[PDB]
RNA sequence: UAAAAU
RNA sequence: AGCUGCUCCCUAGCAUGCUACUACCG
RNA sequence: GCGGUAGUAGCAUGCUAGGGAGCAG
């Protein structure tokens, strides 16, 4: 991408941290999420903020790997899904 | 020098006789697992000698099983299927259920129409007309 | 007589397993729990009513054909 | 982007420790020895509580091959060792030999930075990326029973209600919350910052331990690989064993690679497994399986020395010593040495891989390095141990699918782990008593050369500050004759005085109680810990056997034997055609019956029925194979000297001295 | 390299290599197959032959074991066993092997050749092992001897897919059919390497045959095609698994109130599913199909699938379906062969459709609730357990008639199989009773079931549909235009030349002969879409039209007789050679130029 | 090696359009009725007009013209670029061109059915 | 010499 | 799917060692 | 009658190589 060399030609040196790499240019993002109180507080909608960035919501799956839509995520039918969903959302600019 | 020869002949018959007898076993055993497990199971099954599991398996036998994990608590809900009049009498005595040696306390019967049966309506006479398996849902006393 | 039903929440466990039944994480983390707390009980009261819950999960679904191997 | 605090470090020892005379390095790159980098680390360790988490690990750049970029790791930033930089890093290459394949593909940092950002909430661990599209969750399958072995037992008394012998060690399953949620347990370990100037003497003393040994670099062609059908790491085994990059190598390329790693840094990843192994307890057992272009150095680099500490007998490590053809005996034999009023004793340290400290294992990496006094220059020493560093102290964890930042302590599958474990065991036994001694009344100690030992142990740690050979050696040998030791990697047994741990002078439990408390950030409870008052029966437990005094011949003799339900348990219980159909096998029973001999000498009797039972069932055995072998064809075998093994004569051999 | 001896099922390690199908057999029946037969070749773990550089005895009544390998007399070893000593040969697991004396007939299914009725009439009496053991030789006998045909090559091009081909001379030229096929060699020098299957089919005139190619390869000089052979594979599971009865209704709940149309069937709907398979045999064209998919809705939620041997059966039968069942229905029939295609409604790989119509030969291994195989009049053991081995399921029910029409058996050429011996269903239908008997005609004129009960069965068929239209002029047949064994006669189609348009409104008849070639010609000079006799046999239309050839054993033929006319609505025509088929014939009399 | 065939295989045609390249068009079904052959075009002749005409002639597939020499490649967009639409794919150069060479589009991609190309 | 197979 | 350490069992090869008896010379 | 080499058969040791299995941290 043009965007690790935007961050990489920003280093007053040419050696960057790996630990922001994908931080700062990755273009997906995966939750894994183990109960409903959890998601309450962190993607909750369809777009939500982390990483300084805004990213946005599609497709939700569990532990069996098959599809989950957020109107399934509700607190009193949370007690019928596999707990571990994992939420794939995309950069969103 | 042919007193030698026999004794590596009768050596090298053995560790073929030795080799072939396991190769053949040690492959039949790998052959068989899904329908020995079972039957070893039900063996020890039927040895352990218990009227909790006799009944469920029993009852299992005739069409009649449950939906879910049989729960423990007080509680919880237990959902099990009847195929037939002749087991709904012998279990079904007004509104309570025995399943699994317990006593459960019957609160809605469903037939496969997705609707519900008044349990008022269950009789011999009237029987003909329901679409049969039901499914009772009670709870543990 | 707790070795006899410890053996055997053993050989339901393996039949389980075999029968795909950790295709649902739901059910094999209910069936697995059942059997490690079977495996650690000390009174043989507790581990029958366990042992009825562990088994429900095979009379449940239709897979194995019980009238064949119940002749006795 | 920020990845080299120098300045605010030195800003903030000149804040708080000012006066503080001695030189600190905040790069160790710049250290005179190894007792300043241990002085130094020990303040980087403080000092790297305050930035962010994000600026540690490897140091990444672009270089560019045949017209293409890469991005690979130049070096590492170092939490206990500041900023480290790699020597030879070339820009504009043509193409790329072998070596060099093999040291981009084991870098974490192409994997990482061409993955999906990871958000994991499971954990509180620091989660980089994820390798692929979807979350793994691995199980664990129940053991197979063996039917016929458990009615055979049944048939002859066993199992009855209210028996002393009964059935604890099961296969216990496991779902797919088991990977993960058992690596979350690095949660113990802390940034612990340990008092050096007592460290400092600890480790001389340490290091004396370990005094009659021979260490140094061999050539590729010197080091033993036992077993070469053992998994290769990630990325590697996607194409093969070890046997395929130990044969794809020439003796060339291994040692151009060993001589590469003294003045670069190659951070690996280390994959994550579960264990599937008969055990007592249902906590899910993890192994890490480390990656070959790390084992494959750190061979030559330790290997002499390994080898040399698994050769030698009547030391204080008892690696290596066997337990058959009266081992245990001499073992038992050479610890009591002459103590005066002794008793034994033995402890415990909770979570020993995950809550021991950094600081700790790199003090265990120093004092095996410090064999190379002539092979390796200054500068070679701190790039291995950088290496080390790199690859098994904080590390990228491969988990499930994606990667995680290790924090600290041991890997259980590196090269060196079981001696680690016994430096740093020496260690904390070690401290136990600097700490006993130090902290009791010096006006009532009478006798009049411990008090002024007591005194030059305090002026040798807090006053004088080079090292004090004659009293290093002094103290060593009070240790020695007060307190004697044998250690296997965190397992060890204690012969003390008595009488001077009565009145504090040397090591009691509670002792080790506060040191761990206050060095390890785990509670021992004396719980767990055993101590024994009567020497004519040995140790409580070591190596989860027991200790038997019996009259083997003329004159007395220990002997180990082990857990009844252990021997049974592993009779039962088995992986499918293992044992299950056991007529293919009757070699498990033999070597079954081997380890439960011991209990033929058992005041109990159904701890000997376990024996003879092991010994009726392999003659039940081979009656049954040879009639259905005879039947298949139709004439029985000529020769099979198979009926020693159920007579006794076989087994007592085993554990009398001739061989 | 373990299995079952074929007789009595005992433990053994030898297999009598001579026979085609190479079967296990254990000691004594190896001893007793080879004391007695030509065949005395033997293999165990390795085969049985003299291990002398040079030698090639290979008897092994007269080898000898030596050491560590079988040697000839000659080339013995100081020491030495014989191998066959004592009444039985040397294999695994000797002392414990149970010889049956089923050696006489296990000899006659070995040795036989399928030629006469005997070898039928006996592969149908034995045990059920000797059954498949039979059933898998005898296809195996036919499909090898398919090998002895002729071959063709190339003679001259004349356009991109109508040429002229060269038979070999002096050996048998295979029936020209869409399902003989032949795969294509050129040979140039050099270059010996497939250009692809082809089927032909001879055209308007000789000796051009026009031809279908698998891939547009350009005909050339010097190639040829040679009849591309099959395999078999062995059998498994029995023809029919054992009886079980019930005291109730198992796995099946029924209905009160849906489609009382199938009224008196509720009875035998019941004792269908209180067994644990049943037969239904019934004569032509009454309740049978009807009563298929009306014990289908009668028991709503039950899975069942339907099978049959011939595609137009079940393509006629899932016809009746969509009539009236919901769709949700599938005819998982064939992906991409069996080039006379069949339906056009909606998958072949899904098998979750509570309805699913094929043919045996191609079923997917399923699970079921009922299996309802059709027409077993025209199986074979060998297909029955095909069925009874990729499905499993919970009632079986099988309807057909024998008095129809059977398996076609090519290489039989002397004698009569009577319906009792065409497989293993038709003679317990025939033996005790078929368990279900339906019998009153609901499709074909009343007159026309009064002429077929009047001959095949003894009068027992009424039913309604009078007149009309019905004409049988014995009409003179001329040339014998025989190119292939199936006959051709176009001053036969001089009727339909005599009738063409002067039906003016007997516009959609379908055409129907015995012979597949003149039917061919029917699809010579065109006046409908017509149809086989076999093609037909569970099929049924408005009018139809029929020619015969001459009085050949073929076309004769009683049962072909009574499935080609009893398969109409209300009109029919018989143009028959005819010495006393005509005064068999109850309808009205005409001549050739009686056209009102 | 050379096979010919008796139909243009899987050769999806126009209609009539270019029927002023019918001069080459009689010959272009030629093309799906054998493997292969050769054409010599004299100077000034057909060279390309032939290529661009069938490359009309199939406008639903991806077609390739190549040349060894780069004066050959770029006479090789010459007698191109107006027959054909832009919709243009001729990618020659990734990082050589020790002389100016196309002068449209990519290297990395490749897009429109018609590439032109160096052999080398 | 009649049906017709990943 | 890890790093070590110890033990039993089976097979192969080589040299050494050992011993018997046969052939050539001294 | 004995010394030297060359043989076969037999025997023991040791060491390498290969495979199977058991325990311990
Ligand atoms: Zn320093
Ligand atoms: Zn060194
Ligand atoms: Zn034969
Ligand atoms: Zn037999
Ligand atoms: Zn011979």
């Amino acid at each position: 991408n043009d965007a690790l060399n935007n961050i990489i030609n920003n280093a007053r040196d040419g050696c960057v941290p790996l630990n922001i790499i994908p931080l700062t240019t990755a273009a997906k993002l995966m939750v894994v999420i183990p109960d409903y109180n959890t998601y309450k507080n962190t993607c909750d909608g369809t777009t939500f903020t982390y990483a300084s960035a805004l990213w946005e919501i599609q497709q939700v799956v569990d532990a069996d790997s098959k599809i989950v839509q957020l109107s399934e995520i509700s607190m009193d039918n949370s007690p019928n899904l596999a707990w571990p969903l994992i939420v794939t959302a995309l950069r969103a600019n | 020098r042919d007193a030698a020869m026999q004794r590596k002949l009768e050596k090298m018959a053995d560790q073929a006789m030795t080799q072939m007898y396991k190769q053949a076993r040690s492959e039949d055993k790998r052959a068989k697992v899904t329908s020995a497990m079972q039957t070893m199971l039900f063996t020890m099954l039927r040895k352990l000698d218990n009227d909790a599991l006799n009944n469920i398996i029993n009852n299992a036998r005739d069409g009649c099983v449950p939906l879910n994990i049989i729960p423990l608590t007080t509680a919880a809900k237990l959902m099990v299927v009847i195929p037939d009049y002749n087991t709904y009498k012998n279990t079904c005595d007004g509104t309570t259920f025995t399943y699994a040696s317990a006593l459960w306390e019957i609160q809605q019967v469903v037939d496969a129409d997705s609707k519900i049966v008044q349990l008022s309506e269950i009789s011999m006479d009237n029987s003909p007309n329901l679409a049969w398996p039901l499914i009772v849902t009670a709870l543990r006393a | 007589k707790m070795s006899d039903v410890k053996c055997t929440s053993v050989v339901l466990l393996s039949v389980l397993q075999q029968l795909r039944v950790e295709s649902s994480s739901k059910l094999w983390a209910q069936c697995v729990q059942l059997h490690n707390d079977i495996l650690l009980a000390k009174d043989t009261t507790e581990a029958f009513e366990k042992m009825v819950s562990l088994l429900s999960v095979l009379l449940s679904m239709q897979g194995a054909v019980d009238i064949n191997k119940l002749c006795e | 982007l920020k990845y080299d605090f120098t300045e605010e470090r030195l800003k903030l020892f000149d804040r708080y420790f000012k006066y503080w005379d001695q030189t600190y390095h905040p790069n160790c790159v710049n250290c005179l020895d190894d007792r300043c980098i241990l002085h130094c680390a020990n303040f980087n360790v403080l000092f790297s509580t305050v930035f962010p988490p994000t600026s540690f690990g490897p140091l990444v750049r672009k270089i560019f091959v045949d017209g293409v970029p890469f991005v690979v790791s130049t070096g590492y930033h170092f939490r206990e060792l500041g900023v480290v930089h790699n020597q030879d890093v070339n820009l504009h290459s043509s193409r790329l030999s072998f070596k060099e394949l093999l040291v981009y593909a084991a870098d974490p940092a192409m994997h990482a930075a061409s993955g999906n950002l990871l958000l994991d909430k499971r954990t509180t661990c620091f989660s980089v990326a994820a390798l692929t599209n979807n979350v793994a969750f691995q199980t664990v399958k129940p053991g197979n029973f063996n039917k016929d072995f458990y009615d055979f037992a049944v048939s002859k008394g066993f199992f009855k209600e209210g028996s002393s012998v009964e059935l604890k060690h099961f296969f216990f399953a496991q779902d797919g919350n088991a990977a993960i949620s058992d690596y979350d347990y690095y949660r113990y370990n802390l940034p612990t910052m340990c008092d050096i100037r007592q460290l400092l003497f600890v480790v001389e003393v340490v290091d004396k331990y370990f005094d009659c040994y021979d260490g140094g670099c061999i050539n590729a062609n010197q080091v033993i690989v036992n077993n070469l059908d053992k998994s290769a790491g990630f990325p590697f085994n996607k194409w093969g064993k070890a046997r395929l990059y130990y044969d794809s190598m020439s003796y060339e390329d291994q040692d151009a690679l060993f001589a590469y790693t003294k003045r670069n840094v190659i951070p690996t990843i280390t994959q994550m497994n579960l264990k599937y192994a008969i055990s007592a307890k249902n906590r899910a057992r993890t192994v890490a399986g480390v990656s070959i272009c790390s084992t494959m150095t750190n061979r030559q680099f330790h290997q002499k020395l390994l080898k040399s500490i698994a050769a030698t007998r009547g030391a204080t490590v008892v690696i290596g010593t066997s337990k058959f053809y009266g081992g245990w005996h001499n073992m038992l034999k050479t610890v009591y040495s002459d103590v005066e009023n002794p008793h034994l004793m033995g402890w415990d340290y909770p979570k020993c891989d995950r809550a021991m400290p950094n600081m700790l294992r790199i003090m265990a990496s120093l004092v095996l390095a410090r064999k190379h006094t002539t092979c390796c220059s200054l500068s070679h020493r701190f790039y291995r141990l950088a290496n080390e560093c790199a690859q098994v102290l904080s590390e990228m964890v491969m988990c499930g699918g994606s990667l995680y930042v290790k924090p600290g302590g041991t890997s259980s599958g590196d090269a060196t782990t079981a001696y680690a474990n016994s430096v740093f065991n020496i260690c904390q036994a070690v401290t136990a008593n600097v700490n006993a001694l130090l902290s009791t009344d010096g006006n009532k100690i009478a006798d009049k050369y411990v008090r002024n030992l007591q005194h030059r142990l305090y002026e040798c740690l807090y006053r004088n500050r080079d090292v004090d050979t004659d009293f290093v050696n002094e103290f060593y040998a009070y240790l020695r004759k007060h307190f004697s030791m044998m250690i296997l990697s965190d397992d060890a047994v204690v012969c003390f005085n008595s009488t001077y741990a009565s009145q504090g002078l040397v090591a009691s439990i509670k002792n080790f109680k506060s040191v761990l408390y206050y060095q390890n950030n785990v509670f021992m409870s004396e719980a767990k810990c055993w101590t024994e008052t009567d020497l004519t029966k040995g140790p409580h437990e070591f190596c989860s056997q027991h200790t038997m005094l019996v009259k083997q011949g003329d004159d007395y003799v220990y002997l180990p034997y082990p857990d009844p339900s252990r021997i049974l348990g592993a009779g039962c219980f088995v992986d499918d055609i293992v044992k299950t159909d056991g007529t293919l096998m009757i070699e498990r029973f033999v070597s079954l019956a081997i380890d439960a001999y011991p209990l033929t000498k058992h005041p109990n009797q159904e701890y000997a029925d376990v024996f003879h039972l092991y010994l009726q069932y392999i003659r039940k055995l081979h009656d049954e194979l040879t009639g259905h072998m005879l039947d298949m064809y139709s004439v029985m075998l000529t020769n099979n000297n198979t009926s020693r093994y159920w007579e006794p004569e076989f087994y007592e051999a085993m554990y009398t001295p001739h061989t | 390299a373990v299995g079952a001896c074929v007789l009595c099922n005992s433990q053994t390690s030898l297999r009598c290599g001579a026979c085609i199908r190479r079967p296990f057999l254990c000691c004594k029946c190896c001893y007793d197959h080879v004391i007695s037969t030509s065949h005395k070749l033997v293999l165990s773990v390795n085969p049985y032959v003299c291990n002398a550089p040079g030698c090639d005895v290979t008897d092994v009544t007269q080898l000898y074991l030596g050491g560590m390998s079988y040697y000839c007399k000659s080339h013995k070893p100081p020491i030495s066993f014989p191998l066959c000593a004592n009444g039985q040969v040397f294999g695994l697991y000797k002392n414990t092997c149970v010889g049956s004396d089923n050696v006489t007939d296990f000899n006659a299914i070995a040795t036989c050749d399928w030629t006469n009725a005997g070898d039928y009439i006996l592969a149908n009496t034995c045990t059920e092992r000797l059954k498949l053991f039979a059933a898998e030789t005898l296809k195996a006998t036919e499909e090898t001897f398919k090998l002895s045909y002729g071959i063709a090559t190339v003679r001259e091009v004349l356009s991109d897919r109508e040429l002229h081909l060269s038979w070999e001379v002096g050996k048998p030229r295979p029936p020209l059919n869409r399902n003989y096929v032949f795969t294509g060699y050129r040979v140039t020098k050099n270059s010996k390497v497939q250009i692809g299957e082809y089927t032909f089919e001879k055209g308007d005139y000789g000796d051009a045959v026009v031809y279908r190619g698998t891939t547009t390869y350009k005909l050339n000089v010097g190639d040829y095609f040679v009849l591309t052979s099959h395999t078999v594979m062995p059998l498994s599971a029995p023809t029919l698994v054992p009886q079980e009865h019930y005291v109730r209704i198992t796995g099946l709940y029924p209905t009160l109130n849906i489609s009382d149309e199938f009224s008196s069937n509720v009875a035998n709907y019941q004792k269908v599913g209180m067994q644990k398979y049943s037969t239904l045999q019934g004569p032509p064209g009454t309740g049978k199909s009807h009563f298929a998919i009306g014990l289908a809705l009668y028991y709503p939620s039950a899975r069942i699938v339907y099978t049959a041997c011939s595609h137009a059966a079940v393509d006629a039968l899932c016809e009746k379906a969509l009539k009236y069942l919901p769709i949700d229905k599938c005819s998982r029939i064939i992906p991409a062969r069996a080039r006379v295609e069949c339906f056009d409604k909606f998958k072949v790989n899904s098998t979750l459709e509570q309805y699913v119509f094929c043919t045996v030969n191609a079923l997917p291994e399923t699970t079921a609730d009922i299996v309802v195989f059709d027409e077993i009049s025209m199986a074979t053991n060998y297909d029955l357990s095909v069925v009874n081995a990729r499905l499993r399921a919970k009632h079986y029910v099988y309807i057909g008639d024998p008095a129809q029409l059977p398996a076609p058996r090519t290489l039989l050429t002397k004698g009569t199989l009577e319906p009792e011996y065409f497989n293993s269903v038709c003679r317990l239908m025939k033996t005790i009773g078929p368990d279900m008997f339906l019998g009153t005609c609901r499709r074909c004129p009343a007159e026309i079931v009064d002429t077929v009960s009047a001959l095949v069965y003894d009068n027992k068929l009424k039913a309604h549909k009078d007149k009309s239209a019905q004409c049988f002029k014995m009409f003179y047949k001329g040339v014998i235009t025989h190119d292939v064994s199936s006959a051709i006669n176009r001053p036969q189609i001089g009727v339909v030349r005599e009738f063409l348009t002067r039906n003016p409104a007997w516009r959609k008849a379908v055409f129907i002969s015995p012979y597949n070639s003149q039917n061919a010609v029917a699809s010579k000079i065109l006046g409908l879409p017509t149809q086989t006799v076999d093609s037909s046999q569970g099929s049924e239309y408005d009018y139809v039209i029929f020619t015969q050839t001459t009085e050949t054993a073929h076309s004769c033929n009683v049962n072909r007789f009574n499935v080609a006319i009893t398969r109409a609505k209300v009109g029919i025509l018989c143009i028959m050679s005819d010495r006393d088929l005509y005064d068999k014939l109850q309808f009205t009399s005409l001549e050739i130029p009686r056209r009102n």
